[PDB]
DNA sequence: GTCCCTGTTCGGGCGCCC
DNA sequence: GGGGGGCGCCCGAACAGGGACT
């Protein structure tokens, strides 16, 4: 039936109208879908039939549901759409099942033909004008297909919801679209009393929760996942065999990868992210890296394990366990007690240019946090392989504001540390080499290089080069040369910047070459000095670099 | 009573920021609050075709069993159609009271009622976000003192001529409050305030240091000492036109080890006399213009210190200050910056009534995730995140 | 001014849900 | 097979802001 629920006012934007676009063809099949279809909601008033004073029309189609014998009704009102006014979508993420405490009795119902219970503002009716080739209707109801249609939806749910969730403040109602789990502390038979109660306030409001869809013992169903009493658990994943890969065979493997590891510890996607770099389309084929290569194969293992996932006690603590992968990876297992997980994750965000280890993990303890706060509302307990003593150094040196939430070590390796410690004071008996770069903006030809006290110079010439990159160029210029303990004085705020951030990866080639001498020294001290103001010998490498 | 029509500034559209996700304890208090402002008229429950949106979270105050909404109206602030006393700056005591109540007693323009939309997540989102609106002048938006000014004036209005040498202003929802009284009638003073204020329905700003640089003091000076030396001046002489650095950088000729001592010549040394006095004397020329942004730049400096300078045209700093802390375990860089902010924000408003915008050194996700857990005021600065070039740090260390 | 380099937003694919 | 809203993940395009240089 439709529900008496009060309409949602919408407009188009400002000096739009409706949708003129002819219908297309549709298969035999499909017309008859169709019209087994409409000649029921036409005789429910859920659409009517319009005439010559209807000039809009939009082009509709259908698909096979999940239950494979049912067909549903779309169309593709793309064009409506864009002429559509803003909403503001109320559905501001996904429930997931690591967030539901344990229930003495659960129960899981669909709503009946949903939207079709909703009727659609009046004004607006006359811009939903379709035709089914063998009749013209249009819709009195919310189609599903509109952009207006899932927000006005789910408002509408909530509305019908709120004086049963007042009633019954201590049922839990997890509503997502017209799935409903409802929760409860109650003994069987007064919680099946409770259920009834909410399918009679739902069928007051004209929606129908019919019993095909109701769900009355475990494990249940839901978003994806099954609902054991004491455990859940993801339905089956099923990755792709192909032998030939394309981008969007590719793209769909990262998805079911990144789909799995919120409950499969130790998955990993850089190798086969790398891929899809520079593909200018879906259907650009790709050869598999030996790196790739391998590591589908590791997560391919992995899959074959048995796992789940328990449900959470908010009793006890939340603790979140993080830990290195490699190449700036990162996988995550939180927890209340050892061993049973709530749930997983991973972190593999290149950000920066230039970046190190301590920084990955105080952005991995940064993501766990924002979504331990959706799914539980609070924030975890860490455990993270990083010593209190390394933290704390790198905490000292580092010019920003940066902290990580109550954690404890673990020597679970491979343990995070800095590969490299600049010094504060510069070296006694070091030889100190000033060093300086210049580049011509027109031709792209540099040169970098370096004076030193015991007298040393040295210049070396470059071609398709920056100047930033030649004042780095000169720095490791310095490095090469120089014994197991340098002073290096530059007048580069680029380069010094870089540098002074202690990084041990990076995307240039050219500062992952000066980040291996810096781990090769025992001592390393760089100063800065502003250039061209005669300070000696930064004036004299100057001379020398400056012959462009 | 009538409302007064508001306006958008032209070619604007209302807010449309996305709720960010917020604690148990926060949404039940909000979920507690806005039942009641709903049971009062204060709000109505609104759909999504409403386009509008602006973020909302909560304060839990002191030590309190209270909770205090806080709507960031940041934005809409800054798209809504557009005397401060001198006197206040100087005051042995000012309190800082929170007048938002009276707010909810002006009905809001129904026009604009709608640009005011906000909405309250569910833990582990369990439902669609519940959507409000105003029906009164919100606390926070910028329009709400302005329009009950008039209103505002009416009631200080004996208070003041009873009380003409303690200085009351209002900025947003707060009420400063001045005065030379010692404390204690400084104090009974405020309550009477209080008192006067329910019948209709602490700081110390002379004791504020000012941040001078500074020049190291030495028997020894190596080579690399004055080259930290000359360079910290070369960029002091942007700010202070006043410093000289050419016989210092005479001792830097040659190409010499960084740890060679240097012994300074008289000429090089008599400059150093003067560059340190030239850091005395105040920055000359620096007019404080109400048509643009006051910025504050904060730098980390170690140990708990923090400086700053507010500036509104690069090296013309209005002032420039220092902000000290525990020195220990338990330091949250976070905390002590948002701190840093909030006694900064305090110190503008107090001195030219206006807000800062800051340029913070902390990455954009640490400080997205943890401020709102150790803020405490009832407005919100403008900021924007900036990874500060590690020679500034050592211009200001002290 | 321009060029260079770095950081943000934002839209485009895919994954999952209904 | 062609539609919609939400979140997630990666990527490249656009554009912003600071430094170095003519
Ligand atoms: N792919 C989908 N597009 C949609 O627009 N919907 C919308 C949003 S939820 C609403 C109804 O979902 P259901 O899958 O329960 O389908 P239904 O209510 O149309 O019919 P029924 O519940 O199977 O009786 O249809 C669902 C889809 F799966």
């Amino acid at each position: 039936p439709i529900s008496p629920i009060e309409t949602v006012p919408v407009k188009l934007k400002p000096g739009m109208d409706g949708p003129k676009v002819k219908q297309w063809p549709l298969t035999e099949e499909k017309i008859k879908a169709l019209v087994e279809i409409c000649t029921e909601m036409e005789k429910e008033g859920k659409i009517s039939k319009i005439g010559p004073e209807n000039p809009y029309n939009t082009p509709v189609f259908a698909i096979k549901k999940k239950d494979s014998t049912k067909w549903r009704k779309l169309v593709d009102f793309r064009e409506l759409n864009k002429r559509t006014q803003d909403f503001w979508e109320v559905q501001l993420g996904i429930p997931h099942p690591a967030g539901l405490k344990k229930k003495k009795s659960v129960t899981v119902l669909d709503v009946g033909d949903a939207y079709f219970s909703v009727p659609l503002d009046e004004d607006f009716r006359k811009y939903t004008a379709f035709t089914i080739p063998s009749i013209r209707y249009q819709y009195n109801v919310l189609p599903q297909g509109w952009k207006g249609s899932p927000a006005i939806f789910q408002s509408s749910m909530t509305k019908i919801l709120e004086p049963f969730r007042k009633q019954n403040p201590d049922i839990v109602i997890y509503q997502y679209m017209d799935d409903l789990y409802v929760g409860s502390d109650l003994e069987i038979g007064q919680h099946r009393t409770k259920i009834e109660e909410l399918r009679q306030h739902l069928l007051r409001w004209g929606l129908t929760t019919p019993d095909k869809k109701h769900q009355k013992e475990p494990p249940f169903l839901w978003m994806g996942y099954e609902l054991h009493p004491d455990k859940w658990t993801v339905q089956p994943i099923v990755l792709p065999e192909k032998d030939s890969w394309t981008v969007n065979d590719i793209c769909k493997l990262v998805g079911k990868l990144n789909w799995a590891s919120q409950i499969y510890p130790g998955i990993k996607v850089r190798q086969l992210s790398k891929l899809l770099r520079g593909t200018k389309a879906l259907t650009e084929v790709i050869p598999l890296t030996e790196e790739a290569e391998l590591e589908l194969a590791e997560n391919r293992e992995i899959l074959k394990e048995p796992v789940h996932g328990v449900y959470y006690d908010p009793s006890k603590d939340l603790i979140a366990e993080i830990q290195k992968q490699g190449q700036g990876q990162w996988t995550y297992q939180i927890y209340q007690e050892p061993f049973k997980n709530l749930k997983t994750g991973k972190y593999a965000r290149m950000r920066g240019a230039h970046t190190n280890d301590v920084k990955q993990l105080t952005e991995a303890v940064q993501k766990i946090t924002t979504e331990s706060i959706v799914i539980w509302g609070k924030t975890p307990k860490f455990k993270l392989p990083i010593q209190k003593e390394t933290w704390e150094t790198w905490w000292t040196e580092y010019w920003q504001a940066t902290w990580i939430p109550e954690w404890e070590f673990v020597n679970t390796p491979p343990l995070v540390k800095l590969w490299y410690q600049l010094e504060k004071e510069p070296i006694v008996g070091a030889e100190t080499f000033y060093v300086d770069g210049a580049a011509n903006r027109e031709t792209k030809l540099g040169k970098a290089g370096y004076v030193t006290n015991r007298g040393r110079q040295k210049v070396v010439t470059l071609t398709d080069t920056t100047n930033q990159k030649t004042e780095l160029q000169a720095i490791y210029l310095a490095l090469q040369d120089s014994g197991l303990e340098v002073n290096i004085v530059t007048d580069s705020q680029y380069a010094l910047g870089i540098i002074q951030a202690q990084p041990d990866q990076s995307e240039s080639e050219l500062v992952n070459q000066i980040i291996e001498q810096l781990i090769k020294k025992e001592k390393v001290y760089l100063a800065w000095v502003p250039a061209h103001k005669g300070i000696g010998g930064n004036e004299q490498v100057d001379k020398l670099v400056s012959a462009g | 009573i009538e409302t007064v029509p508001v306006k958008l500034k032209p070619g604007m559209d209302g807010p449309k920021v996305k709720q960010w996700p917020l604690t148990e304890e926060k949404i039940k208090a909000l979920v507690e609050i806005c039942t009641e402002m709903e049971k009062e008229g204060k709000i109505s429950k609104i759909g999504p075709e409403n386009p509008y949106n602006t973020p909302v979270f909560a304060i839990k105050k002191k030590d309190s069993t209270k909770w205090r909404k806080l709507v960031d109206f940041r934005e809409l602030n800054k798209r809504t159609q557009d005397p401060h006393p001198a006197g206040l700056k100087k005051k042995k005591s000012v309190t800082v009271l929170d007048v938002g109540d009276a707010y909810f007693s002006v009905p809001l323009d129904e026009d604009f009622r709608k640009y005011t939309a906000f909405t309250i997540p569910s833990i582990n989102n369990e439902t669609p976000g519940i959507r409000y609106q105003y029906n009164v002048l919100p606390q926070g938006w910028k329009g709400s003192p302005a329009i009950f000014q008039s209103s505002m004036t009416k009631i200080l209005e004996p208070f003041r001529k009873q009380n003409p040498d303690i200085v009351i202003y209002q900025y947003m929802d707060d009420l400063y409050v001045g005065s030379d009284l010692e404390i204690g009638q400084h104090r009974t003073k405020i309550e009477e305030l209080r008192q006067h204020l329910l019948r209709w329905g602490e700081l110390h700003p002379d004791k504020w240091t000012v941040q001078p640089i500074v020049l190291p003091e030495k028997d020894s000076w190596t080579v690399n000492d004055i080259q930290k030396l000359v360079g910290k001046l070369n960029w002091a002489s942007q700010i202070y036109p006043g410093i000289k650095v050419r016989q210092l950088s005479k001792l830097l000729r040659g190409t010499k080890a960084l740890t060679e001592v240097i012994p300074l010549t008289e000429e090089a040394e008599l400059e150093l006399a003067e560059n340190r006095e030239i850091l005395k004397e105040p920055v000359h020329g620096v007019y404080y213009d109400p048509s643009k942004d006051l910025i504050a730049e904060i730098q980390k400096q170690g140990q708990g210190q923090w400086t700053y300078q507010i500036y509104q045209e690069p090296f013309k700093n209005l002032k420039t200050g220092k902000y000290a802390r525990m020195r220990g375990a338990h330091t949250n860089d976070v905390k002590q910056l948002t701190e840093a902010v909030q006694k900064i924000t305090t110190e503008s408003i107090v001195i030219w009534g206006k807000t800062p915008k800051f340029k913070l050194p902390i990455q954009k996700e640490t400080w997205e995730t943890w401020w709102t857990e150790y803020w405490q005021a009832t407005w919100i600065p403008e900021w924007e995140f900036v990874n500060t070039p590690p020679l500034v740090k050592l211009w200001y260390q002290l």
